[PDB]
């Protein structure tokens, strides 16, 4: 060890960070009375309705 | 006039020449909106300020 053959230095470093989200949300708050369109086997109804507003401007 | 008529009734009109009162107390309030949005935001980086010499082909 007489020189700095002996003598050492070293560092080393890793560092990794992922991330990841997702969302999806949805609401509807209306009332709207449809129509009966056939009845099925079993008594269930396929109910189907339709309403047109026109406010303004479309 | 010949006409017979009721006495216990309201007097509502009920020929040509009869006259009504009509309040107007009319109110109509109608209102829409809408909204849509889509943001999309993408950034990559990448290097190395250093190589090792084994590397240095890459
Ligand atoms: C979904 C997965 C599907 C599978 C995909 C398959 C892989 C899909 C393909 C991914 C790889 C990209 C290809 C890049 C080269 C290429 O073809 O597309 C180029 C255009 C880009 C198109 C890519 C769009 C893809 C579209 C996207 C498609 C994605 C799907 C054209 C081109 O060629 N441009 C070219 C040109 O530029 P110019 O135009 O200006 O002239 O010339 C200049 C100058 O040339 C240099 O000069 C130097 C001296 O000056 C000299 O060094 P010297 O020693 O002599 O001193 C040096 O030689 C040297 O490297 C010396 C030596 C280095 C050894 C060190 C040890 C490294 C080990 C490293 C080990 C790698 C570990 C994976 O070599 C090698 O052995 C290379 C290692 C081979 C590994 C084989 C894999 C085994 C499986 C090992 C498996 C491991 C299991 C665990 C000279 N280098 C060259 O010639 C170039 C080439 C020589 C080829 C001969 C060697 C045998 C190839 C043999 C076969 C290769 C076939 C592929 O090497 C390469 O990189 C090749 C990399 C292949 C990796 C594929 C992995 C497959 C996984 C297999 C998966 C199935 C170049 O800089 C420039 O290339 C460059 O810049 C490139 C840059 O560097 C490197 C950046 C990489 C970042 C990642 C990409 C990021 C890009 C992302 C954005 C799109
Ligand atoms: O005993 C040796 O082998 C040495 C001692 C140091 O001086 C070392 O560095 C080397 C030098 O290179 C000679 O020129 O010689």
């Amino acid at each position: 060890f007489g020189n700095s053959r002996a003598d050492m230095e070293a560092s080393g470093g890793n560092s990794f960070n992922g991330k990841g989200g997702a969302n999806a949300s949805n609401t509807f708050s209306g009332t709207l009375t449809v129509t009966v369109d056939q009845v099925l086997a079993n008594g269930n109804l396929h109910v189907v309705g339709e309403k047109q507003i026109a406010i303004n401007q479309g | 006039n010949y006409g017979y008529q009721p006495l216990f009734e309201d007097r509502r009109p009920r020929n040509i020449g009869d006259t009504l009162t009509i309040v107007l107390q009319e109110n109509v309030s109608a209102s829409k909106s809408s909204s849509a949005n889509a943001s999309r935001d993408g950034k990559t980086s990448f290097g190395f300020d250093t190589v090792p010499r084994y590397l240095q082909g890459l």
